[PDB]
């Protein structure tokens, strides 16, 4: 029952501050996702590895604008004074391994406009 | 740097095949594993294919299990998607990703579109 639900697509006046949101289904409320941005018409970016606690790695290229967060099955993307470059939808995504099998679900993605 | 190409896509018929290429270089191609994941029309992210550094194990979603054949030839830097029976599920934007780590895509490339016709 592996599934992520992401927040609302919302639009930011520069400047400003943005929270995402990907909440894990309940069952795999501990798992790690992984948040990916993309931008109008270009392939998808790594942005950063998001654990339970909260703790988390970014990607290369990535502004200190971005942190993460937790709190049970909720991960958060957090974008700090939103920029032009910031427009684009952001997916998460987790992996597993249920029967000895691969697994990877990602979310809906959230659009996020400026 | 790390650089993905893909490459073969194009307009195709439901049950016919199709492979694409993924051309790599600015890394140790032999290394890494490799994947193939695609973006439907409607922008929904879909993972397809797994592949490890020597090509020694191979995984799949049950959507495309026994349709899809990821292979790798090394040697070449490159990296394969063998596609049969092509269902009109099967339209969307194809791009190969290297992983580092734990995470899985972490750098991916610039996508070749395959659109199935019907």
């Amino acid at each position: 029952q592996l599934v992520l639900t992401q927040s609302s697509s919302a639009s930011f006046s520069l400047g400003a501050s943005a929270k995402l949101t990907c909440t894990l289904s309940s069952q795999h409320s501990t798992y790690t996702i992984e948040w990916y941005q993309q931008q109008p018409l270009k392939p998808p970016k790594y942005v950063m590895e998001l654990k339970k606690d909260g703790s988390h790695s970014t990607g290369d290229g990535i502004p200190d604008r971005f942190s993460g967060s937790s709190s049970g099955a909720d991960r958060y993307l957090s974008i700090s004074n939103i920029q032009p470059e910031d427009e684009a939808i952001y997916i998460c995504g987790v992996g597993d391994t249920i029967k000895e099998q691969f697994v990877y679900v990602f979310g809906g993605g959230t659009k996020v406009t400026v | 740097q790390v650089q993905l190409q893909e490459s073969g896509g194009g307009l195709v018929q439901p049950g016919g095949s199709l492979k694409l290429s993924c051309a790599a270089s600015g890394f140790t191609f032999r290394d890494y594993y490799m994947y193939w994941v695609r973006q439907t029309p409607e922008k929904r992210l879909e993972w397809v294919a797994f592949i490890s550094n020597g090509g020694g194990s191979t995984y799949y979603p049950d959507t495309v299990k026994g349709r899809f054949t990821i292979s790798r030839d090394n040697a070449k830097n490159t990296l394969y998607l063998q596609m049969s029976r092509l269902k009109s599920e099967d339209t969307a934007m194809y791009y190969c990703a290297r992983g580092r780590g734990y995470v899985w895509f972490a750098y991916w490339g610039q996508g070749t579109t395959v659109t199935v016709s019907s």
